């Protein structure tokens, strides 16, 4: 299946070459579609005089998304003006990648020649990131995060802060978000032009930054006699309106005022 | 009425008596109403949801430095992993502030010392500066500034340890304090 | 007619606002020069 299969690097394939009069009936076996023509077969019956055949193919309905196996379609022909008049045999299976394969059997009479749109090839997958699986949806491929990546509770929700000396940051995983219910999130300050956004260190997080000092963008520091603490309210929201489940975090990390300071040169007088 | 006013338009007729003879007066006036208006509401709403608090917390350490300088004026940084002085050689060096918010604190010096080793904690310790102050009984040391601003700075003549030791260091211990809080500026006198 | 009701269950915006305050822009329309009624579907 996905590892038994022959390529076909033929550019003559597309559904804009002018008109031809190559028939398969020799293609046995898997097939994996590369080149300019495209990675998918057709999916609605395109024109006669079309794909270097007199009467181009085509597969009705969707292509099949990521998990899904051997699927059963009947590749149909458009002839003289009505889409399907003849029927091949087709077994779409699925493959882990962008790409997909077919027993492409010989139809049963000559000037029936199957056809590769250009498809999505566009469509990339490298843009999910490292935990994001290759996951597809009815031929469309997604960055589903880990399915163990799967916590219920917001009590249970991941957030790293680092309390830098010149700034102030918390960073939250965007897959154990995503998970929690937030599809798009909208993450505030004491102040909202505070706005989040997103940083890869790691994996997807999105973080906000917000300078260490007492005002700029609402951080109240009470420094004891000991400690300098910087604590500001952290918002999150799932949209513009919170209607259930507000959420406050109440993120804080304090300065010492003693510390101890050396060079790094070393030190040798010379004497009588 | 056009897409955007609507005017109310009629005619006014004056006389001094019921017939009219001469200098007919005609008032013609009308007024005009807009089709957009702006209205909201006189009464602040206060709704109530339940909130769920998260409180959690860390630590930070600030950014602070210690360069010791070529020239007078603390200008340039030494670069070197040694440097050869003489002993009566005059040392020249000063302390950084990058950590954060400098409007607010200012560098200030508890304490510093030599020791012949980097061992901060070595018993032998001579204070180059002793409780927020240089020394009297030494003259030689003097200041600049220290918890003036996000920068302290003095000097002195070179000594070297009595004994075996060829080697000294410097290790210097600041405390911030708030530049409007409390005032920061220790003067000393015998 | 000469009065626009509606209805919507109550929210609030995230962020640090513990107030709402709404506010409408009316458009007047004559009832015979043209049909004021509107139909909006998905
Ligand atoms: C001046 O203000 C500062 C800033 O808050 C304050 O320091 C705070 O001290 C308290 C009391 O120790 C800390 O409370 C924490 O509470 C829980 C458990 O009660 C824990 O998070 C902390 O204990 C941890 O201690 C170690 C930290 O790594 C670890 O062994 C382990 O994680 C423990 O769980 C801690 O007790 C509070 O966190 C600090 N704030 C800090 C450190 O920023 C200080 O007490 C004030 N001084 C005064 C009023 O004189
Ligand atoms: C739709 O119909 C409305 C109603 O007539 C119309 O608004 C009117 O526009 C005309 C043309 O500008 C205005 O006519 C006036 O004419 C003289 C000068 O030509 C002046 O009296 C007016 O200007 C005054 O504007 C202010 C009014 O106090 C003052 O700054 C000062 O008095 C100025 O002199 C004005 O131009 C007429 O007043 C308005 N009526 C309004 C605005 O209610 C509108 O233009 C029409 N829309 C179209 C035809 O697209
Ligand atoms: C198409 O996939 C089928 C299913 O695995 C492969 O075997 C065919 O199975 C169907 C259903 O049992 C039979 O009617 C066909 O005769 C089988 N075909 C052959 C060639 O034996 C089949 O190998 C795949 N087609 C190709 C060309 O590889
Ligand atoms: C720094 O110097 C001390 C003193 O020579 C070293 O030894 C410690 O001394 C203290 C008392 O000053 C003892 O209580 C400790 O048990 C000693 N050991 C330690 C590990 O602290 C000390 O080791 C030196 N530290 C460094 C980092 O050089
Ligand atoms: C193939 O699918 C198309 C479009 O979905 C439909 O019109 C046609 O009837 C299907 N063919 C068969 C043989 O079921």
């Amino acid at each position: 299946p996905c590892q038994a299969h022959r390529t076909l690097d033929e550019y003559w394939r597309s559904t804009e070459y002018g008109e031809g009069y190559a028939c398969d009936t020799d293609l046995r076996g898997w097939y994996r579609f590369v080149g300019q023509g495209g990675a998918r077969m057709a999916e609605t019956c395109v024109p006669v005089l079309r794909c270097n055949t007199a009467a181009p193919m085509w597969l009705n309905g969707t292509h099949p998304s990521s998990d899904e196996g051997i699927v059963s379609r009947k590749a149909c022909a458009h002839w003289s003006g009505h889409c399907c008049l003849w029927d091949a045999s087709v077994q779409v299976k699925a493959c882990a990648g962008g790409y997909y394969v077919y027993n492409l059997t010989a139809p049963p009479e000559c000037h029936l020649a199957y056809c590769t749109d250009p498809s999505s090839v566009e469509g990339t997958c490298e843009e999910c990131s490292i935990d994001e699986d290759c996951k597809s949806n009815n031929g469309r491929w997604h960055c589903q995060c880990k399915q163990d990546f799967n916590i219920t509770d917001i009590s249970l929700l991941e957030h790293r802060l680092e309390c830098g000396a010149n700034d102030m940051k918390v960073s939250l995983g965007k897959c154990q978000l995503k998970s929690l219910g937030f599809d798009k999130v909208f993450m505030y300050l004491s102040d909202s032009r505070c706005s989040g956004f997103n940083d890869r260190d790691n994996r997807d997080w999105v973080s906000v930054v917000t300078p260490a000092r007492d005002g700029p963008c609402g951080t109240v520091l009470t420094r004891n006699e000991t400690h300098a603490t910087y604590s500001n309210t952290l918002y999150l929201a799932d949209e513009i309106i919170i209607r259930d489940l507000n959420i406050k975090i109440n993120f804080a990390c304090s300065y010492p005022l003693d510390m101890k300071v050396s060079l790094k040169t070393a030190l040798q007088p010379m004497v009588s | 009425r056009n897409e955007t006013h609507a005017t109310y338009s009629n005619t006014l007729y004056l006389a001094d008596e019921i017939i009219i003879r001469d200098l007919n007066i005609k008032i013609n006036f009308a007024c005009s109403y807009p089709l957009d208006m702006k209205v909201s509401l006189k009464t602040a709403l206060q709704p109530m949801v339940s909130a769920l608090n998260i409180r959690v917390g860390g630590t930070g350490m600030f950014t602070v430095r210690m360069a010791l300088f070529q020239t007078p004026s603390y200008t340039q940084p030494y670069q070197g992993s040694s440097v050869t002085l003489s002993t009566e050689a005059f040392l020249y060096v000063g302390t950084m502030l990058d950590g954060g918010d400098l409007s607010r604190f200012a560098l200030l010096m508890t304490n510093c010392y030599a020791t012949p080793s980097s061992n901060a904690t070595d018993p032998l310790k001579y204070f180059i500066i002793q409780d927020r102050c240089p020394h009297t009984r030494d003259s030689t040391i003097q200041v600049v500034e220290n918890g003036e601003s996000s920068q302290g700075r003095f000097s002195v003549q070179m000594f070297r340890f009595a004994g075996n030791y060829d080697l000294v260091y410097l290790h210097c211990e600041v405390y911030l304090c708030d530049t409007m809080n409390e005032k920061c500026k220790p003067t000393c006198s015998g």
